[PDB]
């Protein structure tokens, strides 16, 4: 019905930035495990979401999947550049997340980086070759999601 | 609908 | 909201064991894709229930995840075992699987092969190092499970 | 509700 013990745990510590029970309760086989009573969040995701940098270069370095989708085929990399963590934004393409992925509404990380006017993340995602013209499911591009106010994004982008 | 990612933009 | 069209191919390909399909659409980002409109298996998980050898040895060596769980907590090992599929069982635990996993009721694959009549895969797990004390949710273990005509197993087990 | 997972035990 819900997650083990364990595995909510894990989750919850990932979240928090508890590294050291993150240590404790990480293996092969939950590394990967997934919030079944949210959006089916991997550990990596919380700990890209929530800004948990020592977390994530524990999970990247023990197993962690950057290609894992959650509920909304959301990968890891969208998390942190939905919220602006430019760090983890690079330990995940360091650790080799294709910044050209997509989620179920055709959202690549530089769509996510754009709508919420981060334009540091939106300058790594360009370098590492994310593409300005791919449109989601709408026929929306990174650059029509920009807010008005963020000219330097629209500049950027354009 | 699409909601947002699990996080949150600042720490505090 | 369903998969891509590149993903169900993908999934459909696995469980067909068409595996010149499989290498068309197999990259690292689609490789542990998940059939949001089933149970949430991946091709590895279709593969190995459907005793596709080809396809699951393909899909090892392209980065699948013998760790990844369904919408119920199982492992690809778990659906060889359910369905006696000793080769994939193999190939499997040869690939880093590990027997003792258990799905969100507890079931590990040694209660599934119990339950399902699969002496050659019980031998197997056990061989492997499967704990035959393990108890499901039910408070069951996997020689609880074993049907009272097949002697041969619960002999094997206790 | 616990279900079989995908798969079958024959070929043909």
């Amino acid at each position: 019905m819900g997650n083990s013990e364990a595995d909510r745990q894990l989750l919850e510590a990932a979240k928090a930035g508890d590294v050291e029970t993150v240590k404790k309760l990480c293996t092969v086989q939950s590394v990967n495990c997934r919030d079944i009573e949210g959006r089916q969040s991997t550990p990596l995701h919380f700990a890209a979401g929530y800004n948990r940098v020592s977390v994530v270069e524990y999970l990247l370095q023990h197993g962690a999947d950057v290609h894992a989708k959650d509920k909304g085929g959301l990968v890891p990399l969208h998390n942190a550049c939905s919220y602006g963590h430019y760090e983890v934004a690079e330990l995940l393409v360091k650790h080799g997340a294709v910044v050209n992925v997509a989620d179920l509404w055709k959202f690549t990380p530089l769509h996510e980086a754009a709508a919420k006017g981060k334009y540091e993340i939106c300058k790594l995602l360009l370098q590492h070759g994310a593409d300005p013209t791919k449109k989601n499911r709408d026929g929306n591009t990174p650059l029509d999601l920009v807010k008005d106010g963020d000219t330097d994004i629209q500049d950027l982008l354009r | 609908q699409r909601e947002s990612p699990d996080g949150q933009s600042f720490r505090s």
